[PDB]
């Protein structure tokens, strides 16, 4: 989940 | 009645957004005259990045031309083309 | 190829517009926190009144509630509801 790009939910729950 | 997390996060993430910009701001040497309208709508990069060390910056830009009125006191009304910078694509980049 | 005057004028004139606002500006007693996203999209008055005697101001407001991630020292990641002020109507009034 690279920080330079818009994220999916999986990036936050983890 | 409550905006869900992913919808707010996606809508606020770095992207071009219509912004209302005062013409004097774009062109501060022009603050001697009076423009109508006095502000224009421009696509400009806006919103937030996943981290405070990143900033939302344009990666594609273009000029847009608009019909604007300009006057000086006791002096004729003018209408002419004026050009402004627009942002077409934005990305989160280190500062 | 050129945006026409009346189109520019109508699009620029005082009205509620989606504006990206930093959460800290809206919650100044929580500047100890880190929020994700760090900014939220809100309807706020913007644009011009084309009279330097006048300013664009809200005349009708409401709240909207959004899910925001919140973390602070000695705390882990939380998600919680945060309320924000929106502008529903705007008008040009003397300054």
């Amino acid at each position: 989940c690279d920080i330079h790009v818009l994220w999916e939910w999986k990036c936050f729950e983890d | 009645e409550v905006v869900k997390f992913m919808d707010v996060y996606q809508r606020s993430y770095c992207h071009p957004i219509e912004t209302l910009v005062d013409i004097f701001q774009e062109y501060p040497d022009e603050i001697e005259y009076i423009f109508k309208p006095s502000c224009v709508p421009l696509m400009r990069c806006g919103g937030c990045c996943n981290d405070e060390g990143l900033e939302c910056v344009p990666t594609e830009e273009s000029n847009i031309t608009m019909q604007i009125m300009r006057i000086k006191p006791h002096q004729g009304q003018h209408i002419g083309e004026m050009s402004f910078l627009q942002h077409n694509k934005c990305e989160c980049r280190p500062k």
